[PDB]
């Protein structure tokens, strides 16, 4: 007698909104925004170099807790709230730019400037630098006057990036203490530091005086840097206060850098990263972390965003 | 629906219907029963498969930190970095909430789609030997046990057979 | 639009329908007559507002200001701001004409639909004691009073009552 | 005999724009572009500071027009065209990234350094700080040689910060019109200025030369700052030229800044601002001002985008 | 198609259509013959290029140099404005991709909505006098000449003038 | 008998994508995203500049490459990588936004400072700017002591923009190779350079010590500038090392600055350039440059992306 056409439904639908509807409940649903965190840094596959208490910058110029990372080499790197990049207190002029720098490195190379003395000490020292008795930054050296009160002479030194990539140079400006501590290690008058390339000039005279003291020390050290391209030449004319480089740092190749408070883990693979962890998808979205970096679902602000993969649910 | 047969003129759905998404359900002398169409299912799973194919995926678009979280970049730039990070989140939060609100509807409406042309086809297959009831029914007047049912929903039903019987017996 | 009915095989809308969006004009032995229909009116007005409720609202999303509009900010952290902004401004006003114009063309094919759907429900409705005329118009051919219009407009119209007349009347 | 199916229609539709057409007319539609600003900073409900004369910079160091904005408090923060931040001439370094700091603030709160001195005067004024008769900056203090010429004494001066939140210090450098003017209130040499925290180092060398006269004088003030952290100690070292913070600062909470060139009204109310006044509406975009801050509909170009709210209109 | 007639109930297009996009093709005691139609053609023509006219073109918004390929930018200022601009391309790359998918939806589905129009107007036209066959074609039963053909094209059919013969010929 | 509705096919459609499916073929296509790179700076109907040698900033400043650019006139700016703005080395502070700042200038107009001198030599020349013999920058003057060793009179030098738009100016600070040079130029001492307007304050002590040898020189020199406003004073008080600004600057008023390795096409017109030419174009995308300027089509990482322009193709 008849036949009757009909589609099928559920008991339990799930909602999802349209564009005339809000909360419209469909037979089925799927989630396109991402919630689920895993809390580790998820390294399968990938040099990876955690940082610890080394500080990025600290790679370059070396002080104690940096020894094992003067040369490294990476696809990953991860800095941690503990690192820290000096040993005796200072600071980088331009450090974020060098940490970005550094980050995607792919991790650094050294070799000597050739640099060689006459004339003055070449071995200056503290007890806040500790290798078993007082030290400094591996990859300085603190140039002081032959003895004490003692004029340090007008001196000039030039180093020739030979290589096919850029160098990577630093230096350093000692700020005593005090006026008199700044004579006695490098003789009196207003000392002068110029620094120049083909494509870069600056000139710096130190500042003693009184700061607060920063791992038992009241002095400062100034680091500066610039990239030296291949071919070009950087000269350091210096009358005191300057803290020598004793290497060049050269760039690997590529690498990304992250900062992060979890553990390592070399069981999950991840390219989205954050300092709570690994996000790992395939969604489109998150409402995770707005500043998760590599390769990454988009960040918004819903919690939620279903998406119906199915016909409208229609229950007797 | 546009198309006004699922939530529409068919009054309901079928919890009963567990081996496919639209289906005929019959009655004749031998008693009732039911059975999924493949064809109609088929063409709704696989445009609704496409379609997360095309969403669920993540770009292999690299980006780096140009902020930091432990020692605070200067507070002009930061800013406006800041204010770009937020007006990027403000337009993928729109793009993604467009996005989904204009796929469902589309979802829905391809599904209601499908049930009216599968409707149609049968419309089109029994001829003048059937007329439609309205809640998404065709009264056959000629006597269809289930073989006639068989072939009315494999496509192989002879409408000339029985025009004869249904045409006299309007 | 997409459905055929609205600018379609309607030649056109009625002005005197004051009291709804579609509905019902009939000719008769007693003459004349117009209603509107609460069901597909309710359906789209419904669908429409849902969609302003959607539309019509801006985020808590604060932004602070940038930039200096009484003593300039630097050259080049001005400039980097400007190209910013600029780039914004370019994706916002693409996304409100995109928005729009998609939103219009469904708003307009959601009216067709609408009036396709009551269309079809009044054809079912009337089985074999009408046909259509093809410009949204049903002859019926057994004689049919204020109560027979008012059975079709509220759908409590029984086809079987008049089935014999219509049919000997074709 | 028969019944005919319709729709509704108009005599005046409204035109709209689709995927496919321009213009087509329907029966009705509604904007979503913004036009109408008010002309006003619509205020109403909320703690507002309207700063007038005095710039939001000078609310830290206190010329005497910001004399009663010294210790404000605000939700909502306005700036004029005819704010001044100084009242001897000069000007702060970084002063964008102090004005943001101090928009999002909720205002200030004072608190002595705790500063004392000896062997030098305190109370240096100026005509260009009037407070019927000459005065100075309320919060700083213009520190001097007892007497004409005499050498000021190298001074050690620190400030620690034993508060919850991080303190707000300002301090100033002098530059006299001339280095007569400047040996005669500190006595002569090249004097020296350090200024070292915990996270932060940077030294001062004054330069005076003849500057045009601005406010009837030649001279100027490098006015500086710095955030000090809870536990962190700020220590000056200073040898003359110097202007003394005499109280910090700590921010209140949050609040929002803007810049605006008409009045006041707590007869409305509004979360999107702009010069021009506030706009006030629930649609998405507008079209009044790319600038507007708050919480604000999406600035776009177009001047007007009609939603179709009804059928297409089709009249006889 | 969301219409089910182009890749639907019609079982495939005709190559030998050179002069339209929608056409009928005929058969009677005459022979056998094909023609385009103007109005399906035309409509479904000025709204695909009403499409193109909205989408073939770029702003007049001017954007300037921020950085420099000569001699390069500072580092931080530098890294803002490379990580703002792939940010930029990653939200139009998503819009290009978007705005192209959603149109062929739309295209795909106004072609498949414009065929069923006209093969409803001429379902109506035809009235008792013809029956479906459900791939596309209408059995006419009393007998139609080229003139008969061409009035049902050029829509000028009277059907009350064969209504006899049909009925009778049912 | 009967007749039957159809529709139109082709033996070869073409593929697009859509929400629900990828590849379907369809009657016709046409590209959205633009691959068709022009190799040539299409200026057809534009005032052109090609800088060619001279380097943008040295349109200020005038070395001998950019004499026929001291005071040109533009729509179109185009950059070339073998411009320098330099003949005596040395570089400009803030320089990118100086480029900036003249790219959109429409180009220059320059006037007289209208300095004078007395007391000192003002004809100071090198080999490094050759214009038939030993010269100078033609914007500037390289002021001197009278004779070898002799002091340089401490001076001061005002000048009043009198004009309706704001003025740009240049100096520059010397730093000798050496301290006897700078000695033997200016005489001993510690030198200052002191530069104030009512918007603008800074100073500058020079550096002499050796720099590497570019174009001969181990000097180098210091650009500075700034923007002195309608009826603003800018004063100059040096003490030596001092290159003194000839003329001021006017922009004339707007233009577009381009960088560019290809040549100018008077034949073409287009108004979207980048290094490699004009893409022109009516797409609104395009995946040639991401870093294209002027009017442009969105750059896009696709190669491309076709629009249906006709229904599902469907052959027997
Ligand atoms: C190269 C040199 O002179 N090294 C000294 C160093 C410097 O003179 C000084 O750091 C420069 O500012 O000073 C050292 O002693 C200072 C430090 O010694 C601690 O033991 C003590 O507890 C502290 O109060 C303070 O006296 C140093 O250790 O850095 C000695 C070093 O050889
Ligand atoms: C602390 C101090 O010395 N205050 C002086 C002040 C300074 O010496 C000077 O501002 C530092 O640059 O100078 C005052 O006089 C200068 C000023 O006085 C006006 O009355 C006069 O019209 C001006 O031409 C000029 O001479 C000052 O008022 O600032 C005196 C002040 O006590
Ligand atoms: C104003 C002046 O003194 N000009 C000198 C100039 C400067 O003293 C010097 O550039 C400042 O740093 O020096 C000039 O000679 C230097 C230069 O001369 C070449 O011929 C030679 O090959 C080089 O090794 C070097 O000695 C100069 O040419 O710049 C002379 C100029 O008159
Ligand atoms: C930019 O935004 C970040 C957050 O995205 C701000 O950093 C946060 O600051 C709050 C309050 O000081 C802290 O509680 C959080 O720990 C910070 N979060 C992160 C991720 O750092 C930051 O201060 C803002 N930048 C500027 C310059 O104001
Ligand atoms: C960034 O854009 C703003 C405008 O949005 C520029 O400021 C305008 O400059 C014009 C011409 O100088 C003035 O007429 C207007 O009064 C300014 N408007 C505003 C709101 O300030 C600004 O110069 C641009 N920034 C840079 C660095 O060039
Ligand atoms: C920002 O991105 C640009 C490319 O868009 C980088 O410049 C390129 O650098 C590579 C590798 O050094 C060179 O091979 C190309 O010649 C450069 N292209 C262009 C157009 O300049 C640039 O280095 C990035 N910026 C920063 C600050 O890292
Ligand atoms: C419903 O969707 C979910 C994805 O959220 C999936 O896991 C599941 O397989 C689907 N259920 C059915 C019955 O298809
Ligand atoms: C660097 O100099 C060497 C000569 O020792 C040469 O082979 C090479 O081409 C130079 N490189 C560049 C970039 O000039
Ligand atoms: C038409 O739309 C406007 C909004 O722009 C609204 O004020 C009005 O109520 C609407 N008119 C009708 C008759 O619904
Ligand atoms: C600051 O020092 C006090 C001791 O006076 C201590 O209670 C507090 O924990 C310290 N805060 C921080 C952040 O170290
Ligand atoms: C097909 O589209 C292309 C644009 O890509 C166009 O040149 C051509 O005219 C179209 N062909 C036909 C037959 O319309
Ligand atoms: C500049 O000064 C002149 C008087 O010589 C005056 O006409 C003009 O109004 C002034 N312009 C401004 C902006 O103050």
């Amino acid at each position: 007698d008849k036949i009757c056409l009909g589609h099928h439904a559920v008991s339990n639908g799930t909602k999802v909104n349209t564009l005339t509807e809000r909360g419209v409940e469909v037979v089925n649903a799927t989630e396109t925004v991402e919630r689920t965190n895993v809390p580790r840094i998820c390294s399968k596959g990938k040099r990876t170099v955690d940082l610890g208490q080394c500080g990025l910058l600290g790679t370059i110029t070396g002080p104690p807790q940096c020894d094992q990372f003067l040369e490294f080499s990476a696809d990953l790197i991860i800095e941690r709230r503990e690192g820290s990049d000096v040993c005796y207190p200072g600071k980088f002029v331009n450090e974020e730019a060098l940490r970005q720098i550094l980050r995607e490195s792919g991790g650094i190379d050294k070799e000597t400037m050739g640099f060689t003395y006459s004339g003055i000490r070449t071995n200056g020292a503290t007890s806040a630098c500790r290798r078993s008795g007082s030290s400094f930054y591996a990859e300085m050296k603190w140039l002081l006057s032959n003895t004490d009160n003692a004029a340090f002479p007008q001196m000039t030194k030039s180093y020739k990036n030979t290589r096919k990539d850029p160098a990577l140079i630093i230096w350093g400006i000692h700020h005593s203490g005090s006026t008199t501590e700044q004579t006695k290690l490098y003789g009196s008058g207003n000392k002068l530091i110029t620094v120049g390339s083909s494509n870069y000039q600056q000139s710096f005279v130190p500042s003693p005086g009184a700061r607060p003291q920063v791992n038992g020390q009241s002095g400062r050290i100034d680091f500066h840097w610039l990239m030296l391209n291949p071919n070009d030449t950087v000269t350091f004319s210096f009358n005191g206060a300057f803290i020598a480089p004793d290497r060049a740092s050269f760039l690997r190749g590529k690498s990304m850098g992250i900062q992060s408070s979890v553990q390592v883990d070399a069981n999950c693979e991840g390219d989205c990263y954050h300092s709570g962890g690994t996000i790992i998808s395939n969604l489109p979205f998150q409402n995770i972390n707005s500043r998760a970096v590599g390769k990454c679902p988009r960040y918004v602000k819903q919690e939620s965003l279903m998406l119906a993969t199915g016909m409208k649910n229609v229950p007797e | 629906g546009l198309f006004g047969a699922i939530a529409g003129f068919i009054e309901n759905g079928w919890e009963g219907l567990i081996d496919g998404w639209y289906g005929f359900r019959h009655q004749n002398a031998q008693g009732e029963g039911t059975a999924a169409d493949y064809k109609s299912t088929q063409s709704a799973i696989d445009q609704i498969t496409g379609k997360l194919n095309r969403l669920i995926e993540k770009t292999n678009q690299q980006f780096e930190l140009i902020d930091n979280e432990f020692t605070e970049v200067e507070k002009q730039i930061g800013n406006v970095i800041n204010w770009t990070r937020d007006s990027m989140t403000e337009v993928w939060s729109y793009n993604a909430e467009l996005l989904v609100a204009m796929e469902n509807q589309h979802t829905i409406d391809l599904a209601d789609s499908e049930m009216n042309k599968l409707y149609e086809r049968v419309k089109r297959q029994l001829r003048e030997n059937a007329e439609e009831d309205g809640t998404g029914c065709f009264e056959i007047f000629h006597k269809c046990d289930d073989d006639c049912m068989a072939s009315i929903r494999n496509n192989t039903y002879d409408h000339s057979r029985y025009r004869e019987e249904a045409m006299q017996n309007r």
